[PDB]
């Protein structure tokens, strides 16, 4: 389907990754001395689960979260730099992340993420490492 | 609650 606003611009996004099972944390904090630390909030207590998509329109990737049954959009997070505010590693274990999503009303929210596998989360990282390796004046 | 699987940091790694 077409986007809610269109003026014949380059409103595309090219698929980079899919993962079969993913869980989220609507976390309380923003900025602790070490980052976010999953150990501080909800690392065993998700609020939603579904399916992962990652897409990219040029230098910008979009983490898009999908329903496990029908593929319907839960949330989306635009990123133009990695590491950044739009995808961060908690403190260090890349079993988890934190991303900045849109709420779809002209506003944003931060959610933590936890995966079904430690390697599926490390591949969520690598899907963005190999997206930012050829930009960022490298 | 269900389990504890704290984010790594004493080695700070990957695979």
């Amino acid at each position: 389907g077409s986007p809610n606003s269109m003026a014949t611009e380059l409103e595309y996004e090219s698929v980079l990754c899919v993962k079969p099972d993913v869980s989220v944390y609507r976390i309380p904090p923003r900025a602790s001395n070490r980052g976010y630390r999953a150990s501080d909030w909800k690392l065993d207590q998700p609020d939603w689960t579904g399916r992962l998509r990652i897409t990219s329109k040029g230098k910008t990737a979009y983490i898009k979260l999908e329903d496990k049954v029908s593929g319907e959009l839960f949330a989306q997070a635009p990123v133009e730099q990695y590491p950044g505010i739009a995808v961060e590693t908690v403190t260090d274990s890349s079993r988890y992340f934190v991303i900045r999503i849109q709420d779809g009303t002209g506003r944003s929210a931060f959610i933590g993420i936890g995966f079904t596998d430690r390697g599926d989360a490390f591949d969520f990282n690598v899907s963005l490492q190999d997206h930012f390796k050829w930009v960022k004046q490298e | 609650s269900q389990i504890t699987s704290q984010v790594t940091g004493q080695i700070g790694w990957r695979r």
